[PDB]
């Protein structure tokens, strides 16, 4: 678990950027801050290297 | 000609985008389409003509592009006041082609329920033998009802099935009740009560 | 800024010449690049191409039907008006002229729209009798009166409670087809019982194919 890769982005990644902030996806009428809503996700994810 | 998807659907907040294929494309190079909007009951609209452009009064949200024959019309931040019928045109060797429909249907919306309203007939229509009492209904967002018309007795409707799905200003579909009570059984009709049925709450 | 209206006789005799017009304001039609042309939108269908005239007396019509589109050009007094023989019980829809200002823009500004719906049947005469807002209308809630114009075969026709004034309120619904043949709606207006026994209110019925507007009222009844 010591690779994470970015699964949620809004806009496609522009040519050479790096996306170091992470934070959490965004939803329809609701402010998601992004403490456990289940509309709203976790932008990085884990990768199982087994 | 041009073809589009029947039925799109699309979450609010979300992106979905539109397919005008060639479907035997006599149009050529495909310079030039247009795509338009036309809500249930006004008059079609411009919204993005030469998709690499945009015209004046259209927000950001609209945009489109073509990428080797077939134009897509790439709509995000999806509303309430969006769910509209969209037509690609394009111009053919002999005539100017306008395509298929595109009906979109934003959902996520919570299920309202439809008042009654019995508005008792005057007493004008009753001496001319024209007993046309109504029921109107309406505001409700699913859109399938059932009318009870019935006078303590077997619930008939005779007319009231419309079918009018009345995408008004609040987004609802409305109803159209129109009963055919005859003008001699009004005397014995004690009061032809109204009754209902919405999908869902059947009751 | 542009404004497309059309006129014309909405209902006509079948087998016939219809003389829609379109009515343009706000630009110049001797324009390089301008146009006006006319497009055909079925109830329940798509739209679709029948004439075009340009700048420069070209009129161009659509492949299909050639023998009978006809358009012609009146600049000197702003009017476009287009004929078309040989109608049929499928041509029933309701037309539209919109200004084509060049290729790019592909008719841009469109107009309102005029429902011809010619098959079999002449004009109706229409019945309006306002449904009276009682203690039943009263007590639940909100008294919605309505008036309940009805056997008339033309669809087009607009409706407004104390017209000028009041232009929300009114429900406006699409009318029913009965076995008649005929259409009819019962139009209510959102105003409750706060003020309405002492004012007057009439829907202004605006049944053009017949030439009639009826405005009457009632008053509250006792069941």
């Amino acid at each position: 678990y010591n690779y994470l890769y970015r699964l949620f982005r809004k806009s496609n990644l522009k040519p050479f950027e790096r996306d170091i902030s992470t934070e959490i996806y965004q939803a329809g009428n609701k402010p998601c801050n992004g403490v456990a809503g289940f509309n709203c996700y976790f932008p990085l994810r884990s990768y199982s290297f087994r | 000609a041009l073809t589009q998807p029947a039925s799109v659907s699309g979450s609010p907040g979300l992106s979905i985008t539109i397919s005008c294929t060639a479907t035997s494309s006599d149009v050529g190079a495909y310079n030039y389409v247009s795509w338009y909007q036309q809500h249930p009951g006004q008059a079609p609209k411009l919204m993005i003509y030469d998709v690499s452009k945009r015209p004046s009064g259209v927000s950001n949200r609209f945009s489109g592009s073509k990428s080797a024959n077939t134009a897509s019309l790439t709509i995000s931040g999806l509303q309430a006041e969006d769910e509209a019928d969209y037509y690609c045109s394009s111009y053919t060797t002999t005539s100017v082609v306008f395509g298929g429909g595109t009906k979109l249907t934003v959902l996520g919306q919570p299920k309202a329920a439809p008042s009654v309203t019995l508005f008792p007939p005057s007493s004008e229509e009753l001496q001319a033998n024209k007993a046309t009492l109504v029921c109107l209904i309406s505001d409700f967002y699913p859109g399938a009802v059932t009318v009870a018309w019935k006078a303590d007795s077997s619930p008939v409707k005779a007319g009231v099935e419309t079918t009018t799905p009345s995408k008004q200003s609040n987004n609802k579909y409305a109803a159209s009740s129109y009963l055919s009570l005859t003008p001699e059984q009004w005397k014995s009709h004690r009061s032809y009560s109204c009754q209902v049925t919405h999908e869902g709450s059947t009751v | 800024q542009v404004t497309l209206r059309e006129s014309g006789p909405t209902l006509v005799k079948p087998k016939q010449t219809l003389t829609l017009t379109c009515t343009f304001s706000g630009f110049s039609l001797s324009t390089p690049g301008g146009g006006v042309g006319w497009i055909r939108q079925p109830p329940g269908k798509a739209l679709e191409w029948l004439a075009l005239i340009y700048w420069d007396d070209d009129k161009r019509y659509s492949p299909s039907l050639k023998s009978s589109l006809t358009i012609t050009k009146d600049t000197s007094k702003n009017q476009v008006v287009l004929t078309m023989t040989n109608m049929d019980p499928v041509d029933t829809a309701t037309y539209y002229c919109a200004r084509l200002t060049a290729a790019d823009t592909i008719f841009d500004c469109w107009g309102q729209g005029t429902l011809v719906t010619v098959s079999s049947a002449s004009t109706k005469g229409p019945s309006v009798f306002p449904l009276a807002p009682s203690s039943k209308s009263t007590s639940g809630g909100t008294a919605a009166l309505g008036c309940l114009v009805k056997d008339y075969f033309p669809e087009p026709v607009t409706v407004s409670w104390n017209s000028g004034a009041l232009t929300s309120g009114v429900h406006t619904f699409p009318a029913v087809l009965q076995s008649s043949g005929l259409y009819s709606l019962s139009s209510v207006v959102t105003v409750p019982s706060s003020s309405l026994g002492t004012q007057t209110y009439i829907c202004n019925v605006n049944h053009k194919p017949s030439n009639t507007k009826v405005d009457k009222r009632v008053e509250p009844k006792s069941c």
